C-alpha cells in the first residue's frame, strides 16, 4: 500500500495544502467569520476534508511554541469505521487493496453515520445534513491510482508532505525523526504500526489536536 | 485517465502573486469556451518543484471568477451606475480626454525658459503586475505623451532598497537568489515574515537548516516564520537601526570581520575629506532652512588624478573604517537593549550566531522586505545591513548577500521598465531641466582615474542612445532626446513621487489619472486623502480584473455619486494565464509564460488596451494637430504589433535590441537586422537599438533565452544551484552579483566548496563573472564609480552612515544616540500633523500581510477559498493590552489614528508582548491592510485609513510600518 509520512517539524500552516484540496475536488467555501484566530475553516465538515489547526502553547521566554496540525483521514491499515458501518450495509465503506486507500461511497447515506463517526478514533468522518453522506479525504485516490501524487503532497513547499509506498516512508519516517530530535527533543510518530498517514510531532501530540492520535 | 484534466491542453505559466516566480501547469478546455478546467504547480519547475501555496494552488479560482469584469464600464459625471459600452466608444474617448487634456497643459519652456515638453495634468499608477513587454510598452507610451508623474507598487515598496544597494554594492537588485538560500550557514529574517509573504523560498531556508544553518527571526510580532526558526528575537517597530547599528559595534570589538576580504574589496582603507563630521544627530553640511544636507561636505580626500586616497594599513584616523568605529561607538547592549525592548541576552545570542559568519569559509544571509523599507529612516535601514554584510565578507559568495525579497511577481521588471518618475528604463535617469542636450546628459555620469575601477557606468551613452533608437529609429540620438519630457532640476525628486501626486491631486492640480493595475483607494498610505483627492479628478482611467475601490471611490464610504464630477473609465484586463510574456522574479530571473485559456469574456490583455488606446490618440493627432506631435506621430509601434495585436515576442525582441545597419563592435562584425548579443556590443552612434540595455543578451539569434527550461549545471553550478540554463537572468545571466568578492586576488574561493567562480587554466568557472579580468587585476564591485563596496556611502539624502532617528509617530520623547529625535530631511506635507507621544494614540500601529490574502485584497477577496481561510480584518494584541483595555479574544475594536479609524476583530495572543523601551512598556497594535468595503460582506475597510502621508527623503516611501493609534472595544 502507499503512506503519507507528514513531518510538522517544517510545517509553515501556509495552507497551500487546504486550498489544493478544494481546487483539486472544486469542493465549496464554508461561511465563517474571525472569532480570535488565523484557524478558518474551525473544523473538518462535508465540504472541508483538510483545514490546519493552529494551537499556541507558552513558552517561558520571548516568543512561544505554534503548532500546526494540517488534519486528515489516517486511512487506518484496518479502519474501525469499516467495521462499524458494515454492519448496516457493506459497500458503504471499502479498501483499496493496491493502495491502502478507505473510501466512503454515497451508500453511508444509508448506514448510522453518527456511529460511524463514534468508531474512529481520530474524530475524523463528517455527515451532510441533507443527503447523510460521509465525507472526508479519500487520499486522492483518483491521482493516485492515476500515478499522481495526491493534490496535498505536491503543493507543499516546505517538505512536510511525503508520500509512496509504505515501506520507503517507514524508512524515511525513522532517519527524519533522529535528524528532528536535534532540533526538537520530544519529537514523536503518531500511531506509526496502525496508519497510513504518520504525523511526525515535534512535541505532545495532543497540544496539535486532542484526536491528533488515538 | 483522470476524467478532470482528460479533454485538456497542457500550458507552463508563472504565478500570478509574489516573486517568488514558481512554475504553474494549466490545464485547458480543448475547444468550445476554451476555459481552464485546472491549475497546479509545475513538478519540472527549479524552484517550487510543482509546490505552491494556498494564492498560487487557488489560481483556477481567481482565473476561472464569475465576479470578473466582462466588457468595459463607463460612470458619467455625478452619476450613480455603471453603463457597459462598447472597447470602440470606451478607447475612443479616453484618446480624447488624453489629447484635450495634453494640448491644453503641454509646457515646451518651464518658468526658467528651459525646454521640458511635459504636461504636469496627466499622473500614472501601475503596474508591477503587467508582463515585462507590457511594463515597458506603457512607460514609453507614457513618456511619448509627455508624463513626468509616472509612478507604481516600487514607489511604496522596495523603493529604498534601489539607492541603499547601489550606494553599498552599485545595483539596487536582490544580490542572490532563492535556490542559493540552500548554501547559507546563518539566514537572518528580518523586516521580513518569508513563510508567510514567500512561503515557497521556505524550502531553500529548511534545506541550509537540513546542512547545519542557523535560522533568526527578528520581528516585532512572533509569526509562522518564527514558528520554524532556531532564534526568535522581538523588536520594536521604527527601531532596526539602533539593532543593526549594535551588531556594527559587536563585529568592530570582536574581531569578527574578515579582515583581508575589508582591506581589499571594500572603501574601508578610503580616506574621508576634512569636511566630513558628526555630533548629536546631524553630519555636517546641514541646511534647516531647505531641510537637505549639502553632500560635498561628505567628499573623499582626492589623489592629484581625482582617485580617492588609500591607507592600506587602515591607520589614518579619516579612514572610512576608523570614522565608522567611532560613529557605532555610542551603539552598545545596554543603550540598544532600553531602545529595542529587546534584552541584552537575546541581541548577544543573534549577533554571536551572524557575526561567526565574519569566517570566511562560512555564509550569512539577510531576507529583508516591507519591515525595512516602509520607514522614514528606509534606506538608512537597509545600509546597515549592508555594512554588516561587507565587514563579514558576506557579499558574492554562496549562501551569502543581500537578499531584499521583491513583492509582485515583476516589481523587479516594472522597475527595470522605469515606471518611476526619476527613470527611464535600464535605471537611467529621467533628464532634468539643466540636462539641455543628450551630450550634458551623458556629462553627469562620474569617469574613475583608478585603473582597477571597471566604472561600467562610463557605458551609458551607448545605452541612452540605443534606447532613443528603439523609440525614434529614423532620429539621430541627439535629436529625439528633445522629443522625451523632462523634470525640474530646481525641485526634490520626491515632488514627482506618489505622496506628492496625491497632495497635488488634493488641491485640484490633476486633470487625470491611470490607475493601471492598482488600487490605490486601499493600497496608497492615508487612504481618505486619496478617496477625496481622486473626487478632484475630471477623469479617472481604471484597468483591473474587478470592479473595485478605485473603480468605485465614488460610491465608497461617506461619498456622494450625485456631487462627484469625476468621469470613470473601467476596462477589464486577461489574468496572467490568458496571456504571453515574461515576469522577472526577486532573484531577476526573466521567465516567459503562455497562453492557457482564451481571454474572459470581452476581457483584453493590458498590451493591447494600451496599444489602441495611444493608436486613437496618434490618428487624432493626425487629423486634427495639437500640442507637439512629433514625439507621438514618430514613435516605433510597427516593432510591436503582429497579425494586429500586441506582440510580446516582437516587443521582447527589440528589448533585446538588434543592429540597424551593417556594424563592427568589439573586434566582431554584425549584419543589420541580427539580435544584439549582449549590452556588451551597444553602440551609441546609433548602429544598434534597445529598448532596454538590461534586456541585451535574454533574446539573441540564437531564441529566446527567457523560455529555456534547462535543468542541467556543471558540477561547480550544481554544488550551489545557480540553474544557469533556466530561463536567463541580468545582467548577462550573472546569477549571484558582485561574485569576484567571492574569491582571494589569486581567483581562489574563500570556501571551495561551496564556490561561485573559480580561476582555472585561464578561465572563471561556475557563475558568470560579474567583471572581465584575470584575479586581482579588478575592484569587485564595477558598477561602483571607485569600485568597492561601501561603507560609508555618501551619496545618501540624510547621511553617509545610518544613524537612530524615531518614527515621525513615536511612542518616545528622546532619543537616546542624540538631540534629533527625526529624520532631520524627512519627506512630510506641510500642515499634516503627527502623534508624537500623543495620549490619545498610545500604542506603536504597524501594518503587514497573512499568507492567503493579496496586497489590498482586490484579487484574493475575490477568491471563496483565501476568504474562507482570512474571511475579516482582524487587530493582533498582546494579554497585556487587551487586560489594559479590557479587549477580549474575537471582541470588535475600533483602530483609530489622526486620519481615520476602522473596527476589526480582535486577535489577542502571546506572539505580541509589550515592549520595554527605557524600562517603561509600549504596546503594539497590528493590522493587515487586505480588505476594502466593496467585498466581502463584513470584510472591514483598508489599514491605510490609519497611516501617514509621510516617511523617507532618498525615495518618499510612506512610513506604514510604524506609526501611532488608539484601540477601544465596542
Ligand atoms: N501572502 C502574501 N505574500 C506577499 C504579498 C501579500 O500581500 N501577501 N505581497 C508581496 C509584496 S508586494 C511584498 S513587497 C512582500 C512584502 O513582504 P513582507 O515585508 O514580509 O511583508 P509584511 O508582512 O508587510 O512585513 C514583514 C514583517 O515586518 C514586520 N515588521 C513591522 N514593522 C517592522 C519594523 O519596524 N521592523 C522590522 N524589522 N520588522 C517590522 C511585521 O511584523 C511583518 O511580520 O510580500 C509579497 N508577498
Ligand atoms: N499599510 C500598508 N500599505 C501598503 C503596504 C503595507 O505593507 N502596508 N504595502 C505596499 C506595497 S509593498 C505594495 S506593492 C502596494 C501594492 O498596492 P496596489 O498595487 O494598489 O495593490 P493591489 O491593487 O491590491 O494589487 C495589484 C493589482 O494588480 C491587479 N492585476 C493583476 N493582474 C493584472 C494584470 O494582468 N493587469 C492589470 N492591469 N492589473 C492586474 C490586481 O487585480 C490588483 O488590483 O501596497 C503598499 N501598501
Ligand atoms: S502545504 Fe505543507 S507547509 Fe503548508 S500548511 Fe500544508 S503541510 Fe504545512
Ligand atoms: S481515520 Fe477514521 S475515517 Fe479515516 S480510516 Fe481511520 S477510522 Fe476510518
Ligand atoms: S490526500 Fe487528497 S483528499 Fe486527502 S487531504 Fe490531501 S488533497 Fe485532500
Ligand atoms: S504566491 Fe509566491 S510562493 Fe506562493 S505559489 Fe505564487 S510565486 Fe510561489
Ligand atoms: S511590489
Ligand atoms: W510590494
Amino acid at each position: 500500500g502507499k503512506m503519507f509520512f507528514v513531518d510538522l517539524s517544517r510545517c509553515t500552516a501556509c495552507r497551500g495544502c487546504q486550498i489544493a484540496c478544494k481546487q483539486w475536488k472544486n469542493l465549496p467555501a464554508e461561511e465563517t467569520r474571525n472569532t480570535g484566530s488565523h484557524q478558518n475553516p474551525p473544523d473538518l465538515s462535508y465540504v472541508t476534508l483538510k483545514t490546519v489547526r493552529f494551537t499556541e502553547k507558552s513558552r517561558k521566554g520571548p516568543g512561544i511554541d505554534w503548532l500546526f496540525f494540517p488534519e486528515q483521514c489516517r486511512h487506518c491499515v484496518e479502519p474501525p469505521c469499516k467495521g462499524q458501518a458494515d454492519v448496516d450495509l457493506e459497500g458503504a465503506v471499502v479498501k483499496d487493496e493496491t493502495t491502502g486507500a478507505v473510501l466512503f461511497t454515497e451508500l453511508t447515506a444509508k448506514v448510522d453515520g453518527e456511529s460511524v463517526r463514534s468508531a474512529c478514533p481520530y474524530d475524523i468522518p463528517r455527515i451532510d445534513p441533507v443527503t447523510k453522506r460521509l465525507s472526508k479525504c479519500d487520499m486522492c485516490n483518483d491521482r493516485v491510482q492515476n500515478g499522481l501524487l495526491p493534490a496535498c503532497v505536491k503543493t507543499c513547499p516546505t517538505g512536510t508532505m511525503n508520500f509512496g509506498d509504505e515501506q520507503e516512508m517507514l524508512a524515511l519516517a525513522e532517519k527524519r525523526l533522529a535528524e528532528v530530535k536535534k532540533t526538537y527533543p520530544g519529537a514523536v510518530l503518531g500511531d506509526p504500526n496502525d496508519v497510513r498517514v504518520v504525523y511526525l510531532f515535534t512535541r505532545d501530540p495532543k497540544d496539535f489536536y486532542e484526536h491528533a492520535v488515538a | 485517465e483522470l476524467q478532470k484534466l482528460q479533454w485538456a491542453k497542457q500550458t507552463t505559466s508563472i504565478c500570478c502573486y509574489c516573486a517568488v516566480g514558481c512554475g504553474l501547469i494549466v490545464h485547458t478546455a480543448k475547444d468550445g469556451q476554451g476555459r481552464a478546467v485546472n491549475v497546479e504547480g509545475d513538478p519540472d519547475h527549479p524552484i517550487n518543484e510543482g509546490s505552491l501555496c494556498p494564492k498560487g494552488a487557488s489560481i483556477f479560482q481567481l482565473g476561472e471568477n464569475d465576479q470578473r469584469g466582462t466588457q468595459p464600464l463607463y460612470r458619467a459625471p455625478f452619476s450613480d451606475t455603471w453603463k457597459p459600452v462598447t472597447w470602440d466608444f470606451a478607447l475612443t474617448e479616453i484618446a480624447k480626454r488624453i489629447k484635450k487634456t495634453r494640448d491644453a497643459s503641454f509646457t515646451e519652456k518651464n518658468a526658467a525658459g528651459d525646454l521640458v515638453n511635459r504636461t504636469e495634468a496627466i499622473a500614472s499608477f501601475g503596474s508591477a503586475a503587467m508582463d515585462n513587454e507590457e511594463c515597458w510598452a506603457y512607460g514609453n507610451i507614457l513618456r511619448s505623451l509627455g508624463l513626468v508623474y509616472i509612478e507604481h507598487q516600487a514607489r511604496i515598496c522596495h523603493s529604498p532598497t534601489v539607492p541603499a544597494l547601489a550606494e553599498s554594492f552599485g545595483r539596487g537588485a536582490m544580490t542572490n537568489h532563492w535556490n542559493d538560500l540552500a548554501n547559507s550557514d546563518c539566514i537572518l529574517i528580518m523586516g521580513s515574515n518569508a513563510a508567510e509573504n514567500h512561503p515557497i523560498a521556505f524550502k531553500w531556508v529548511l534545506r541550509a537548516k537540513d546542512k547545519g544553518a542557523t535560522l533568526i527571526h527578528v520581528d516585532p510580532r512572533f509569526t509562522r516564520t518564527s514558528a520554524r526558526c532556531d532564534v526568535y528575537a522581538p523588536i520594536r517597530s521604527g527601531a532596526d537601526i539602533p539593532f543593526l547599528g549594535g551588531l556594527i559595534k559587536y563585529i568592530l570589538d570582536n574581531k569578527l570581520y574578515f579582515t583581508d576580504y575589508v582591506r581589499e574589496y571594500t572603501n574601508a582603507s578610503l580616506i574621508v575629506g576634512e569636511k566630513f563630521s558628526f555630533k548629536d544627530g546631524l553630519f555636517s553640511g546641514y541646511d534647516a532652512a531647505n531641510k537637505k544636507y549639502d553632500k560635498s561636505m561628505w567628499a573623499f580626500e582626492l589623489d592629484a588624478n581625482g582617485v580617492p586616497k588609500r591607507d592600506p594599513a587602515l591607520k589614518h584616523p579619516r579612514c572610512v573604517i576608523n570614522l565608522l568605529k567611532k560613529h557605532y561607538e555610542r551603539y552598545n547592549l545596554d543603550k540598544v537593549a532600553a531602545i529595542t525592548g529587546t534584552s541584552k541576552e537575546q541581541l548577544q545570542q543573534v549577533y554571536k550566531a551572524y557575526a561567526a559568519t565574519g569566517k570566511p569559509d562560512k555564509a550569512g544571509t539577510i531576507m529583508y522586505a516591507m519591515g525595512w523599507t516602509q520607514h522614514s529612516v528606509g534606506v538608512q535601514n537597509i545600509r546597515a545591513m549592508a555594512m554588516i554584510q561587507l565587514l563579514l565578507g558576506n557579499i558574492g559568495v554562496a549562501g551569502g548577500g543581500v537578499n531584499a525579497l521583491r513583492g509582485e511577481s515583476n516589481v523587479q521588471g516594472s522597475t527595470d521598465q522605469g515606471l518611476l518618475a526619476h527613470i527611464w528604463p535600464g535605471y537611467n535617469p529621467v533628464p532634468n531641466s539643466k540636462a539641455a542636450t543628450l551630450e550634458l546628459y551623458n556629462a553627469a555620469t562620474p569617469q574613475s582615474k583608478d585603473p582597477m575601477s571597471v566604472n561600467w557606468w562610463q557605458n551609458r551613452p551607448k545605452y541612452v542612445a540605443s534606447y532613443l533608437k528603439a523609440l525614434y529609429p529614423d532620429e539621430e540620438p541627439a535629436a529625439a532626446y528633445d522629443y522625451l519630457p523632462r523634470i525640474d532640476a530646481g525641485r526634490k525628486l520626491t515632488d514627482y513621487f506618489w505622496l506628492n501626486i496625491f497632495e497635488k491631486m488634493d488641491k485640484g492640480e490633476f486633470k487625470g489619472l491611470f490607475a493601471w493595475g492598482m488600487n490605490p483607494a486601499c493600497g496608497g498610505a492615508n487612504a481618505n486623502k486619496n478617496r477625496k483627492a481622486m473626487g478632484k479628478l475630471e477623469w479617472l482611467v481604471n484597468v483591473n480584473l474587478f470592479e473595485n475601490e478605485t473603480s468605485s471611490f465614488w460610491k465608497g464610504p461617506g461619498m456622494n455619486p450625485a456631487e462627484i464630477g469625476t468621469e470613470v473609465f473601467f476596462l477589464p484586463c486577461c489574468v496572467s494565464i490568458e496571456k504571453e510574456g515574461s515576469v522577472a522574479n526577486s532573484g531577476r530571473w526573466m521567465q516567459w509564460r503562455y497562453r492557457g485559456p482564451k481571454p474572459y469574456a470581452e476581457t483584453k490583455p493590458d498590451g493591447d488596451i494600451m496599444l489602441d488606446m495611444f493608436k486613437k490618440v496618434r490618428e487624432l493627432y493626425a487629423k486634427e494637430g495639437g500640442a507637439y506631435p512629433a514625439p507621438i506621430a514618430k514613435l516605433n509601434i510597427a516593432d510591436w504589433e503582429e497579425h494586429n495585436e500586441f506582440s510580446p515576442t516582437k516587443v521582447a525582441k527589440l528589448m533585446n535590441g538588434y543592429f540597424l545597419k551593417d556594424t563592427e563592435v568589439g573586434g566582431k562584425q554584425f549584419k543589420k537586422g541580427q539580435q544584439v548579443p549582449s549590452f556588451a556590443f551597444l553602440t551609441a552612434d546609433g548602429s544598434t537599438c534597445s529598448g532596454n540595455w538590461l534586456h541585451a543578451g535574454s533574446f539573441t539569434d540564437a531564441g529566446n533565452l527567457m523560455a529555456r527550461r534547462d535543468k542541467t549545471q556543471t558540477p561547480e553550478q550544481a554544488r550551489i544551484g545557480l540553474f544557469p540554463n533556466w530561463s536567463f537572468c541580468w545582467p548577462v545571466n550573472r546569477r549571484i552579483l558582485y561574485n569576484r568578492a567571492s574569491v582571494d586576488k589569486t581567483g581562489k574561493p574563500w570556501n571551495p566548496a561551496k564556490a561561485v567562480i573559480e580561476w582555472k587554466d585561464g578561465k572563471w568557472v561556475g557563475d558568470v563573472v560579474d567583471g572581465g579580468g584575470d584575479p586581482g587585476t579588478k575592484h569587485p564591485f564595477i558598477m561602483q564609480t571607485h569600485g568597492f563596496g561601501a561603507l560609508y556611502g555618501p551619496g545618501r539624502e540624510e547621511g553617509p552612515f545610518p544613524e537612530h532617528y524615531e518614527p515621525l509617530e513615536c511612542p518616545v520623547s528622546k532619543n537616546p544616540f542624540s538631540k534629533q529625535l527625526h529624520n532631520p530631511v524627512a519627506f512630510q506635507i506641510e500642515g499634516e500633523k503627527k502623534a508624537v507621544c500623543d495620549p490619545r494614540y498610545p500604542f506603536i500601529g504597524t501594518t503587514y500581510r497573512v499568507t492567503e490574502h493579496w496586497q489590498t485584497g482586490l484579487m484574493t477577496r475575490r477568491c471563496a477559498w483565501l476568504v474562507e481561510a482570512e474571511p475579516q480584518i482582524f487587530c493582533e494584541i498582546s494579554k497585556e493590552l487587551a487586560k489594559l483595555r479590557g479587549i477580549g479574544n474575537g471582541d470588535t475594536v475600533k483602530v483609530s489614528s489622526l486620519r481615520g479609524a476602522l473596527e476589526a476583530v480582535a486577535i489577542v495572543t502571546e506572539r505580541i508582548r509589550p515592549f520595554k523601551i527605557e524600562g517603561v512598556d509600549v504596546h503594539m497594535v497590528g493590522l493587515p491592510w487586505h480588505y476594502g468595503w466593496m467585498v466581502p460582506k463584513n470584510g472591514g475597510d483598508t489599514a491605510n485609513l490609519l497611516t501617514p502621508s509621510a516617511g523617507d527623503p532618498n525615495t518618499g516611501i510612506p512610513e506604514t510600518k510604524a506609526f501611532m493609534v488608539d484601540v477601544r472595544k465596542v
